[PDB]
């Protein structure tokens, strides 16, 4: 569904002592968890590592739904050195030429983190700028401490003329919460246009591996899937099966869509005494006071928290864990 | 916006009761008040009773005010859907109102109104007894150009375009355009000229309201108005004009000798006043303002020809060479030396009226006019009309000899500035003035004496936006103490102030200007400074201001450095408070976020003109040694402090060097002193918080 470009920046500017030990290493780390949470709410979605190293931009992470390769080509940039100064050009060409083969129902993502305050392109930059929003590349950008006015403009011109994109980092725990925001979605307001894609397998699952078999790599294997067109049993994941090119998923498809379609809805916080029913949760079982700063004032108080869809009550911990995970509310099953 | 509307009200009240009135608006948010204060509180009256009068001291704020004005005009037409009697002169340059010039000549020096008066008398000699009229004229009078400006706004830019259209000129649409009445955006320079004043004050007409903009420079003007330095090749041009008023002289007495006696007849019977009453369209000379002059029946030459007047004027110019030829050191009251000079030969106190008659005797007489000669005969004629008359403030000095080759040098000291000022303040009232670097504003009631009333800038908020620190400790406290003397001292501190430069540009690699005090610093660390990496690293290139600056060149660096900063490269600006353009174009991150000052600014002391300026101020008003070394400092300053506040919605910081700033004021007075090591990591916070509170406070 997504396609997002991951464009770190590896240059002389990141051997500076801002995190610790250095930005690049925390940027790697992070960026490796960041794979992580992203293949793990975004299963059928497409990653691609570049870096900016030397005045010019490396793809070290071609276009896969297979975290493993993102995970080992993370790994392989810790090793060096951080050399040389960023290309943001360069950069976004090479973004380019690996988003243009993905169709136009699936979204285009490039997402930059970026630690200098300078880059070095060979060409006008405006004109990379006009190409991507010409072809409909949303472009974001992690910029450390002052702000660019490139970056300004860049995440301004690539997300319909709106400026709020171009996020600065100013600690580690900063640098976590826009990664964190990277693995949402972002459902804009578009400019309406027409959607739908078709053909999308559902694998059957075979045990079998006496006598082993492999269709995209004709090695051992313990079991593996069967694509219901092409009639291959490749390695498992529930992207696209390579010998006929259409869709291997299962559960974890409609896992993400039911996520994409959580509404959330907080409860109302409602004061005991007016209210006026007994301290419960209906997800546990809560007799403890909230409210307790002051004597009778606040301990006498205390707050209930109020699902309208079914008018019941619950503590706060549980408002939050069934905003984090599960289905919004146990009383909302029950009529 | 509440800040502004105050200065509204103020504006208001002051122009429907006060003559005058110094308004103190804050830099970056108070040019767009006084300009719909002003058409407004004309509206509230009656639509046409007084104009606008805006008087800057650049060319590109009288842009702005041209293109805010287009803004007004827009604004009032697109919320009520109706048209009215549009306003709005562009009165710029001659160089760059004109059309032939880059056609034929493509020259942009100031000869052009030379070539102007060439083609005008080739007009009037085609419509009396005959080069061709121009390239259109005869069709510039009429009512429909009368009527092309108000019906739509045609001004600079726009009225170079129409006129390049519709096949006229811009110079005698300007011109015919004064009387009626239009907003004139002109400078300081044209309203007090002694050439262009006079001719203004006659078509303006007066009565409207005058706009002095960013009036901290009008004592410089003041100043500039005179002072002219005779460098011993005037001499020689004056012999060589000399030589050519002869040859004329034998010219007009050879075959054509009844001109000269029917002109000498009417100048005998009616005068300077009918000599200047007849002629129409003809080239005029220099005059020491004759509406301040006030000096009627001027005689030609206690009635004598023109044989009597160049040989008084070779005696005067021969007298002038005796008078430059003497040892080194010699000061002249104007008065003994007019007394002196009729010690030598009788001229009387007179060759004022002989240079104004004799001069325009001369050009209705001359048909092919050489430059040089006629300049400067204007230039002795000039210095005869200031002899003659004004000498209360004037001092005639001597520039003394230092090698002795390079050196016969005679200047003219002006006299006291409230003088030249005067006609406006029985001319006109309501008088607005308003300046964004006046600080304290006493020094304008103080100097310069004049009754008016004072108003405060009352605007201050959002002081997180506004960093302004300053730099105290530069970690050995030896630099702050060494860059504050006439001549530098000790380089090796100069150089380590450098390198104190070079490690503040590579600590905040975001567009910096730097300004300084003087040349001598800029030429002294940029000759062999040890040190190039904040060019090789974050600046790429840096941009030097030339200590003789050009156009060209300072154009090319400012659209290099808008373009750098559009590149995401930044460029250092090694620029001097005291050179020329001092800018006022920002709102944007194309300007330097971060401003750095070389310690506080200093005038070249040691000047004959700063210890006669010295001691008048001094009977003046007995400021003595005390404000012309914070009240100017202050005023160079605050052009560098000016260029960091360009509205609430950007940011910025300024570092001033020298303890010695905690002795002068500075606009939005908050300021907290530390270290420079110490305002790296400062201005590093300063950069994240200032892009935090932005979408926090919106
Ligand atoms: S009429 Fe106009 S174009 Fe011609 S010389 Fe005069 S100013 Fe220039
Ligand atoms: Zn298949
Ligand atoms: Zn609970
Ligand atoms: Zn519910």
């Amino acid at each position: 569904i997504r396609s997002l470009i991951l464009t770190l920046d590896c240059s002389e500017a990141m051997l500076e002592k801002d995190l610790r030990p250095n930005r690049h290493a925390m940027i790697i780390q992070y960026a490796i968890d960041f794979v992580h949470e992203f293949f793990d709410q975004n299963p059928i979605s497409q990653m691609g590592i570049i870096i900016m190293r030397n005045g010019l931009a490396q793809l070290v992470s071609q276009v896969s739904g297979n975290p493993q390769d993102h995970i080992d080509a993370l790994k392989s940039i810790r090793k060096q050195e951080p050399k040389g100064n960023p290309s943001l050009q360069n950069a976004l060409e090479m973004a380019r030429g690996l988003l243009l083969p993905v169709p136009a129902h699936c979204t285009r993502e490039v997402l930059i983190v970026f630690g200098s305050l300078s880059t070095t392109d060979p060409g006008d930059i405006h004109q990379t700028i006009d190409s991507l929003v010409s072809e409909k590349i949303r472009v974001k950008v992690l910029g450390l401490s002052a702000q660019v006015a490139i970056c300004k403009e860049l995440c301004k011109a690539t997300n319909y003329g709106d400026e709020s994109f171009y996020k600065i980092l100013l600690d580690e725990t900063h640098l976590k919460e826009l990664f964190n925001e990277a693995v949402t979605p972002x459902x804009x307001x578009x400019x309406x246009x027409x959607x739908x894609x078709x053909x999308x397998x559902x694998p059957t699952r075979i045990f079998e591996d006496t006598p082993t078999f492999c269709s995209c790599h004709s090695k051992l294997v313990y079991g593996g899937y069967f694509c219901p067109n092409c009639h291959s049993k490749v390695c498992s994941l529930p992207t696209v099966c390579p010998c006929c090119d259409l869709m291997l998923i299962l559960x974890x498809x409609x896992x993400x869509x039911x996520x994409x379609x959580x509404x959330x809805k907080t409860f109302a916080e409602v004061p005991t005494t007016e209210k006026f029913r007994s301290e419960d949760c209906f997800s546990c079982q809560s007799r403890f006071p909230x409210x307790x700063x002051x004597x009778x004032x606040x301990x006498x108080x205390x707050s209930r928290y109020r699902c309208e869809d079914c008018k019941q009550e619950f503590c706060v911990d549980c408002d939050v864990f069934i905003h984090e995970i599960l289905h919004n509310c146990p009383g909302c099953e029950s009529k | 916006y509440p800040e502004q509307y105050n200065y509204m009200c103020d504006i208001k009240k002051t122009l429907d009761v006060g003559g005058n009135s110094i308004l103190e608006m804050p830099s970056g948010t108070g040019k767009t008040v006084s300009l719909l204060s002003l058409t407004i509180a004309y509206q509230m009256h009656y639509p046409e009773h007084r104009k606008i009068i805006y008087c800057s001291r650049t060319m590109s704020e009288i842009e702005k005010a041209l293109v805010e004005l287009e803004n007004l005009m827009d604004y009032r037409t697109k919320e009520l859907g109706y048209q009215e009697d549009f306003r709005g002169l562009g009165l710029t340059s001659r160089k760059n109102l004109c059309l032939h010039p880059e056609v034929s000549k493509e020259r942009k020096g100031t000869v052009v109104d030379e070539k102007c008066r060439r083609m005008t008398n080739g007009q009037a000699k085609r419509k009396l007894e005959e080069v061709e009229l121009c390239e259109y004229h005869e069709n510039l009078y009429n009512i429909e150009v009368e009527d092309y400006l108000p019906k739509g706004v045609f001004s600079f830019e726009k009225l170079l375009k129409y006129c390049e259209e519709k096949t006229l000129c811009p110079y005698f649409i300007v011109r015919r355009m004064i009387s009626l009445c239009n907003i004139i955006i002109y400078s300081y320079h044209y309203l007090l000229d002694p050439k262009i004043a006079e001719r203004v004050s006659n078509e303006v007409s007066k009565d409207s309201i005058v706009i002095f903009d960013e009036a901290h420079n009008i004592d410089n003007v003041c100043i500039e108005s005179l002072s002219l330095d005779l460098t011993t090749d005037a001499l020689r041009r004056a012999t060589r004009g000399a030589n050519a008023l002869d040859e004329r002289i034998s010219e007009v007495r050879k075959v054509d000798s009844q001109k000269l006696q029917d002109e000498y007849e009417k100048l005998v019977q009616g005068l300077x006043x009918x000599x200047x009453x007849x002629x129409x369209x003809x080239x005029x000379x220099x005059x020491x303002x004759x509406x301040x002059x006030x000096x009627x029946x001027x005689x030609x030459x206690x009635x004598x020809r023109a044989e009597h007047f160049v040989s008084f004027l070779k005696r005067l110019i021969e007298y002038l060479k005796t008078r430059m030829k003497v040892l080194h050191v010699i000061s002249e009251t104007p008065k003994s030396f007019l007394q002196h000079l009729k010690q030598l030969t009788f001229i009387e106190r007179k060759p004022l009226r002989f240079c104004s008659e004799r001069l325009s005797l001369l050009v209705r007489t001359l048909e092919v006019t050489e430059v040089e000669d006629f300049t400067a005969l204007k230039d002795i004629a000039t210095f005869a009309t200031l002899i003659s008359t004004y000498e209360e403030g004037f001092l005639l000095i001597i520039e003394p000899y230092e090698i002795a080759v390079p050196n016969p040098i005679m200047r003219f000291t002006c006299l006291d500035a409230s003088i030249a000022i005067k006609p406006v303040f029985e001319r006109f009232s309501s008088v607005i003035i308003t300046s964004g670097t006046i600080s304290p504003l006493d020094m304008y009631p103080r100097m310069l004496n004049f009754k008016t009333v004072l108003q405060k800038s009352y605007a201050m908020t959002l002081a997180k936006k506004s960093f302004l620190p300053m730099i105290i400790t530069k970690g050995s406290d030896q630099v702050a103490i060494s860059s504050r003397f006439e001549i530098r001292n000790d380089p090796s501190i100069v150089r380590n102030y450098g390198s104190m430069l070079v490690e503040f540009a590579k600590i905040t690699p975001d567009g910096m200007v730097v300004f300084f005090p003087s040349y001598l610093y800029m030429e002294s660390i940029v000759s062999m400074w040890q040190t190039m990496g904040i060019l090789d690293e974050v600046w790429k290139h840096k941009l030097i201001l030339v200590e003789t600056p050009d156009a060209q060149e300072t154009s090319l660096a400012l659209e290099t450095y808008r373009k750098a900063c559009s590149n995401g490269r930044g460029a250092i600006l090694l620029s001097v408070a005291r050179g020329k353009v001092s800018e006022g174009i920002d709102f944007d991150h194309q300007y330097g976020r971060t401003v750095l000052m070389i310690g506080i600014p200093f005038q070249y002391t040691e000047s004959r003109i700063l210890k006669a300026r010295l001691e008048f101020m001094r009977e003046n008003y007995r400021i003595r040694e005390n404000d012309f070394l914070s009240f100017d400092a202050m005023r160079h300053a605050a052009q560098c402090l000016g260029r960091v506040l360009r509205g609430k919605d950007d940011y910025g910081v300024m570092v001033l060097a020298d303890r010695r700033f905690s002795r002068k004021r500075s606009q939005l007075p908050k300021w907290i002193a530390q270290g420079l090591s110490d305002a790296d990591l400062n201005l590093s916070t300063d950069m994240a918080i200032s892009n935090t509170k932005q979408f926090l406070r919106t």
